C-alpha cells in the first residue's frame, strides 16, 4: 500500500467559560432508528466515526431525513447548540468571486470537493463534544453512542477546517505549477491553464494524485465538470459571462414580498444590463415594515418597470478580465439621484455594469454624488480586478476644476476624462468672493414665535426697497430661509444679501442643487437665475445697522 | 531573550477588523516582505483557528522607492495593557518641545531582535488579501516585536536605555523621546552641528545591532503658537466693519474684553455693501483696545494629559490649511497653518494627509500622545484614498466634518 500522508490537525477549543452541549435525544420512531444504526455502522468501519462509552456527558441531538425520490436514507445530526459554544474562527469567506474577475483560460476544469471535507481529521481534544446517541429500539437499552472523528458537516468549524487544510495541501502544487491556476472557493476548485486541453487533464490528473497523496478523494469519471457552468446566479461561458436568466413576477396587487423579489432581483441583473433603476421602486418599501402589507404601484413605477422590461428582453453578456488591458469605467447621471455605470476594457464589451443611488440625505448636489460614484467603482474595481479605473465622466474638466477648488471640504477623483453625453452634471450656481459693487444690498431678517408659529420675513436695502410678508405656521430657521428667498425673488441680476442666519449660511455654503424642503429649491431657483450673489454674515442682536432694522421690523 | 509577560485588559476580546481591499502591487510588495520576514522567523503562518485580525497595507516612505509594510494596530493599542508594572511608562520630555532643532530617527527594525510573549502572539494576527476572493488569504501572526505596537517601545524601553545611556553620558545637552518606531532627537544647536551629533546616533545603533539611513528636521523653535489679528486699513467699507465685527464677536467667546459696540454703531443704517464709511473716533479706540487684548495669550489654557487632544483642520485653497489643537472649545493649546510645495497641487487629499501627518508630529513633540482629528472631507472620499498618501508608522483616529463651519474666515 502507497502510504498516505496526514492531514495536519487545526486545534479547536470552544469559546470561553462555556460547557460542552448536553441536550436530549429525540424520540424517534422505531424505522427512522434502523436507518441510523445502518449509517453509523459503515462510517464507523471507515474510521469517520467510532463508540464511545458512558464517559462522554455531552449529547447533540441526531436525526434521519429521508432522500427524496430515493430510498436511500441520510443522517441529520443538530450541532446548533455546539455551535453556540465553539469558538469563533477566522472569517476569510469574505466575499464571492465576480466572474468579471476572472481571466479568460482557454481551458478551465472545475472539481468539486463535496466529500473530502470528510477525510480531514477532527482536532481529538474536541471530539468528546461532537458525541450524539442513536435511540434504542423501545428505550430498552442504552442508546449507541457515538464522537466523530473528523470534520462533521454543519458543524461551525468545519469550513474553515477544510479550506485552511486545503489550500496547505495546494500550496506546492500550484508553486511547482506556475503555468495553471488554482483558485479554491467554498466546496469547489477552480483550475485554468492557457495550454492545450491535452496537456490540461495531464495535470489535472496530477493533482488528484497530489490529493490522494493525503488521502483526499476527488471527482474522476464525468463529475468534474467544465464550461459551461450554472455557478452562484450567474451563467460562466467560455468567452462570456452573464446573469442566469432570470424574469420578473407578476401580481396585480404587489405585496411586500412582491418587489422584495424583484428589486433585490433587479439589483442582481444591473451587474450586467445597462441602465437598471430601482428607485420608484424602493420607495415602497422603507416607509413600511410589515412582511405582508399590499399597496398600489405610483404612478412612476409602472413607466420604470416598463423602462425595466425593456432592458431585460435581450441577452447581454459580458467578458472575462484581460490584464494586459487598460480598465475604463464610465458613469451615467440618470436622475432623481440614480446613477448607472459601465466598467470595461474595449468598447461595446461590458466587463460588468451596475448603479449607484445617492444617500439619504437632507441636502446634496450632482457633483457630490458623482464623487460618491467614483469612490463606490474605485473600491468594487480594487476588491475585483486589483486595480482603479481610467474614469469616463459627463463632468467637463474646467467644471471640476472650479468646484474642488473652490469646496470647502478636500475632495477628489482619480484619473479621468470628460465624456459628452449629456445630462452632464453641471455647476448651477456660484456665490461671489466679494461684495459687488453697484448692486443691490438686501439685508434680510426672518422670526417666528415658538408658541403661535406665526412669523415674519423681509429685507431692507441701500437703496430703500423694503418688504415684511407674514406668515403663519413656520419657524424661526424657515422665516430666516424665506427673507433670503425674497431678497433674490425682488433682486436685480447682480445682489448682494446679508443674514446673520448661521443655518441658513451653512445650507447654502454647502452649495445643494436640490433639496428636500420645498423652500431652498426656489432658493437654488433663485440662484440659478441670477449673475452675481454674494452673501454675507453678520452675527444678530448685535444691532448692525442693517441687521438691526430688519430685525426689528419682522418680529414687531 | 526571554518573553516578558503582556495581557490585554479584563473584558476585551483580541482585535477582529476586517482587512480592507488593496490593489494588486500593494499585495504583490506585501507577499515578498513577508515570505522574508517568515524565513527570518519575525513572522509565522496562522491556521483558521485564529480568529483575530488587524489590518495591513503597504507604503513607500518618504525618499525611497521599496514598498514597507505597515499594520493598523489602532483597534489592538485600545485593547492593549498599559504598561506601568515597572516604570508608569516613559514621561514625556517637556524640554523636547523647547529645542531649536529635533530630528526623528526610525528605530523600528530594532524591535525586530526581541521576541513576543508567546500567550500573546495570537493577537497580532494579519491577513495579506486576495484578489476577488480567488485564493484565500495568506494569514501571519508575530513571533517578535511588531512595529506600531504600543507595547513595543514599552518593552523595549528597558533594553533601549542602555542603547542611549553612553550617548545621554557624553550629551547631557541632547533630549530624546522615543514614540512607537521613532526616535525623536534634539537640541538647542546650531544647524550644522546638530546634522553633527545625529549621524553619531547612527552608528552608535550600529554598533549594538552587531550583538535607519535618513533624517527628518523639524524646528519646534522656529514656530509658535499663532494670534488673532485684525486688519490695519486707512478707509473701511461696510462689507470691512462687517467681518470686522463678526470676527470681533468670535474672538469674544476666547477672549473676555472684546468690545464692538462702537464699531456696531457704525453698521446702523442700510448702506451699500461697498460704502466706505470713517472710522468714529470711539469705534476707533474700541478697536485699539480690542487689538492689545488680543496680543496676551488666553489666561488659563492648561493642558490635561487626562483628556483627548482635537485637532481641526481647515482647508483655505491654493495649498493652505489651518489647524488648531486644543482639549476644550475655544482653549486652543496651539494653532497653526499648512504651506504649500509638497504634492498635491493638484490633490486636496494628499494635501491633508500630509498635513495630518505633520500635526500628529507636532503633536507627538509637544505632549507625547496623539490627537484625534476632525477632517474637512467626506468619509468615503477619505477612506478610499488616505492610506495611498500615509508615510508615518503610527495612525491618529479622525471624525469627519459635514457642515462647512463659520470659523474658517476667522482663520484666514
Ligand atoms: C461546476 C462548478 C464550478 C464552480 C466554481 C467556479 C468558479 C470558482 C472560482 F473559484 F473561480 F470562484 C469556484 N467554483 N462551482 C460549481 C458548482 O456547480 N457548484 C455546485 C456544487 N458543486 C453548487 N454551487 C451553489 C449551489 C447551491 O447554492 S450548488
Amino acid at each position: 500500500m502507497v502510504p498516505i500522508s496526514p492531514i495536519e490537525t487545526v486545534p479547536v477549543k470552544l469559546k470561553p467559560g462555556m460547557d460542552g452541549p448536553k441536550v436530549k435525544q429525540w424520540p424517534l420512531t422505531e424505522e427512522k432508528i434502523k436507518a441510523l444504526v445502518e449509517i453509523c455502522t459503515e462510517m464507523e468501519k471507515e474510521g469517520k466515526i467510532s463508540k464511545i462509552g458512558p464517559e462522554n456527558p455531552y449529547n447533540t441531538p441526531v436525526f434521519a431525513i429521508k432522500k427524496k425520490d430515493s430510498t436511500k436514507w441520510r443522517k441529520l445530526v443538530d450541532f446548533r447548540e455546539l455551535n453556540k459554544r465553539t469558538q469563533d474562527f477566522w472569517e476569510v469567506q469574505l466575499g464571492i468571486p465576480h466572474p468579471a474577475g476572472l481571466k479568460k483560460k482557454k481551458s478551465v476544469t472545475v472539481l468539486d470537493v463535496g466529500d473530502a471535507y470528510f477525510s480531514v481529521p477532527l482536532d481529538e481534544d474536541f471530539r468528546k463534544y461532537t458525541a450524539f446517541t442513536i435511540p434504542s429500539i423501545n428505550n430498552e437499552t442504552p442508546g449507541i453512542r457515538y464522537q466523530y472523528n473528523v470534520l462533521p458537516q454543519g458543524w461551525k468549524g468545519s469550513p474553515a477546517i477544510f479550506q485552511s487544510s486545503m489550500t496547505k495541501i495546494l500550496e506546492p502544487f500550484a508553486a511547482q505549477n506556475p503555468d495553471i491556476v488554482i483558485y479554491q472557493y467554498m466546496d469547489d476548485l477552480y483550475v485554468g491553464s492557457d495550454l492545450e486541453i491535452g496537456q490540461h487533464r495531464t495535470k489535472i490528473e496530477e493533482l488528484r494524485q497530489h490529493l490522494l497523496r493525503w488521502g483526499l478523494t476527488t471527482p474522476d469519471k464525468k463529475h468534474q465538470k467544465e464550461p459551461p457552468f450554472l455557478w452562484m446566479g450567474y451563467e460562466l461561458h467560455p468567452d462570456k459571462w452573464t446573469v442566469q436568466p432570470i424574469v420578473l413576477p407578476e401580481k396585480d396587487s404587489w405585496t411586500v414580498n412582491d418587489i422584495q423579489k424583484l428589486v433585490g432581483k433587479l439589483n442582481w441583473a444591473s451587474q450586467i444590463y445597462p441602465g437598471i433603476k430601482v428607485r420608484q421602486l424602493s420607495k415602497l418599501l422603507r416607509g413600511t415594515k410589515a412582511l405582508t402589507e399590499v399597496i398600489p404601484l405610483t404612478e412612476e413605477a409602472e413607466l420604470e418597470l416598463a423602462e425595466n422590461r425593456e432592458i431585460l428582453k435581450e441577452p447581454v453578456h459580458g467578458v472575462y478580465y484581460d490584464p494586459s488591458k487598460d480598465l475604463i469605467a464610465e458613469i451615467q447621471k440618470q436622475g432623481q439621484g440614480q446613477w448607472t455605470y459601465q466598467i470595461y476594457q474595449e468598447p461595446f464589451k461590458n466587463l460588468k455594469t451596475g448603479k449607484y443611488a445617492r444617500m439619504r440625505g437632507a441636502h446634496t448636489n450632482d457633483v457630490k454624488q458623482l464623487t460618491e460614484a467614483v469612490q463606490k467603482i474605485t473600491t468594487e474595481s480594487i476588491v475585483i480586478w486589483g486595480k482603479t479605473p481610467k474614469f469616463k465622466l459627463p463632468i467637463q474638466k474646467e467644471t471640476w476644476e472650479t468646484w474642488w477648488t473652490e469646496y470647502w471640504q478636500a475632495t477628489w477623483i482619480p484619473e479621468w476624462e470628460f465624456v459628452n453625453t449629456p445630462p452632464l452634471v453641471k455647476l448651477w450656481y456660484q456665490l461671489e468672493k466679494e461684495p459687488i459693487v453697484g448692486a443691490e444690498t438686501f439685508y434680510v431678517d426672518g422670526a417666528a414665535n415658538r408658541e403661535t408659529k406665526l412669523g415674519k420675513a423681509g429685507y431692507v436695502t441701500n437703496k430703500g426697497r423694503q418688504k415684511v410678508v407674514p406668515l403663519t405656521n413656520t419657524t424661526n430657521q424657515k422665516t430666516e430661509l424665506q427673507a433670503i428667498y425674497l431678497a433674490l425673488q425682488d433682486s436685480g441680476l447682480e445682489v448682494n444679501i446679508v443674514t446673520d442666519s448661521q443655518y441658513a449660511l451653512g445650507i447654502i455654503q454647502a452649495q445643494p442643487d436640490k433639496s428636500e424642503s420645498e423652500l431652498v429649491n426656489q432658493i437654488i431657483e433663485q440662484l440659478i437665475k441670477k449673475e452675481k450673489v454674494y452673501l454675507a454674515w453678520v452675527p444678530a442682536h448685535k444691532g448692525i445697522g442693517g441687521n438691526e432694522q430688519v430685525d426689528k421690523l419682522v418680529s414687531a | 531573550i526571554e518573553t516578558v509577560p503582556v495581557k490585554l485588559k479584563p473584558g476585551m476580546d483580541g482585535p477582529k477588523v476586517k482587512q480592507w481591499p488593496l490593489t494588486e502591487e500593494k499585495i504583490k510588495a506585501l507577499v515578498e516582505i513577508c515570505t522574508e520576514m517568515e524565513k527570518e522567523g519575525k513572522i509565522s503562518k496562522i491556521g483558521p483557528e485564529n480568529p483575530y485580525n488587524t489590518p495591513v497595507f503597504a507604503i513607500k516612505k518618504k525618499d525611497s522607492t521599496k514598498w514597507r509594510k505597515l499594520v493598523d494596530f489602532r483597534e489592538l493599542n485600545k485593547r492593549t495593557q498599559d504598561f506601568w508594572e515597572v516604570q508608569l511608562g516613559i514621561p514625556h520630555p517637556a524640554g523636547l518641545k523647547k529645542k531649536k532643532s529635533v530630528t526623528v530617527l526610525d528605530v523600528g527594525d530594532a524591535y525586530f531582535s526581541v521576541p513576543l510573549d508567546e500567550d500573546f502572539r495570537k493577537y497580532t494576527a494579519f491577513t495579506i488579501p486576495s484578489i476577488n476572493n480567488e485564493t484565500p488569504g495568506i494569514r501571519y501572526q508575530y513571533n517578535v516585536l511588531p512595529q506600531g505596537w504600543k507595547g513595543s517601545p514599552a518593552i523595549f524601553q528597558s533594553s533601549m536605555t542602555k542603547i542611549l545611556e553612553p550617548f545621554k553620558k557624553q550629551n547631557p545637552d541632547i533630549v530624546i523621546y522615543q514614540y512607537m518606531d521613532d526616535l525623536y532627537v534634539g537640541s538647542d544647536l546650531e544647524i550644522g552641528q546638530h546634522r553633527t551629533k545625529i549621524e553619531e546616533l547612527r552608528q552608535h545603533l550600529l554598533r549594538w545591532g552587531l550583538t535607519l539611513w535618513m533624517g527628518y528636521e523639524l524646528h519646534p523653535d522656529k514656530w509658535t503658537v499663532q494670534p488673532i489679528v485684525l486688519p490695519e486699513k486707512d478707509s473701511w467699507t461696510v462689507n470691512d466693519i462687517q467681518k470686522l465685527v463678526g470676527k470681533l464677536n468670535w474672538a469674544s467667546q476666547i477672549y473676555p474684553g472684546i468690545k464692538v459696540r462702537q464699531l456696531s454703531k457704525l453698521l446702523r443704517g442700510t448702506k451699500a455693501l461697498t460704502e466706505v464709511i470713517p472710522l468714529t473716533e470711539e469705534a476707533e479706540l474700541e478697536l485699539a483696545e480690542n487689538r492689545e487684548i488680543l496680543k496676551e495669550p488666553v489666561h488659563g489654557v492648561y493642558y490635561d494629559p487626562s483628556k483627548d487632544l482635537i485637532a481641526e483642520i481647515q482647508k483655505q485653497g491654493q495649498g493652505q490649511w489651518t489647524y488648531q489643537i486644543y482639549q476644550e472649545p475655544f482653549k486652543n493649546l496651539k494653532t497653526g497653518k499648512y504651506a504649500r510645495m509638497r504634492g498635491a497641487h493638484t490633490n486636496d487629499v494628499k494635501q491633508l494627509t500630509e498635513a495630518v501627518q505633520k500635526i500628529t508630529t507636532e503633536s507627538i513633540v509637544i505632549w507625547g500622545k496623539t490627537p484625534k482629528f476632525k477632517l474637512p472631507i467626506q468619509k468615503e472620499t477619505w477612506e478610499t484614498w488616505w492610506t495611498e498618501y500615509w508615510q508615518a508608522t503610527w495612525i491618529p483616529e479622525w471624525e469627519f466634518v459635514n457642515t462647512p463651519p463659520l470659523v474658517k474666515l476667522w482663520y484666514q
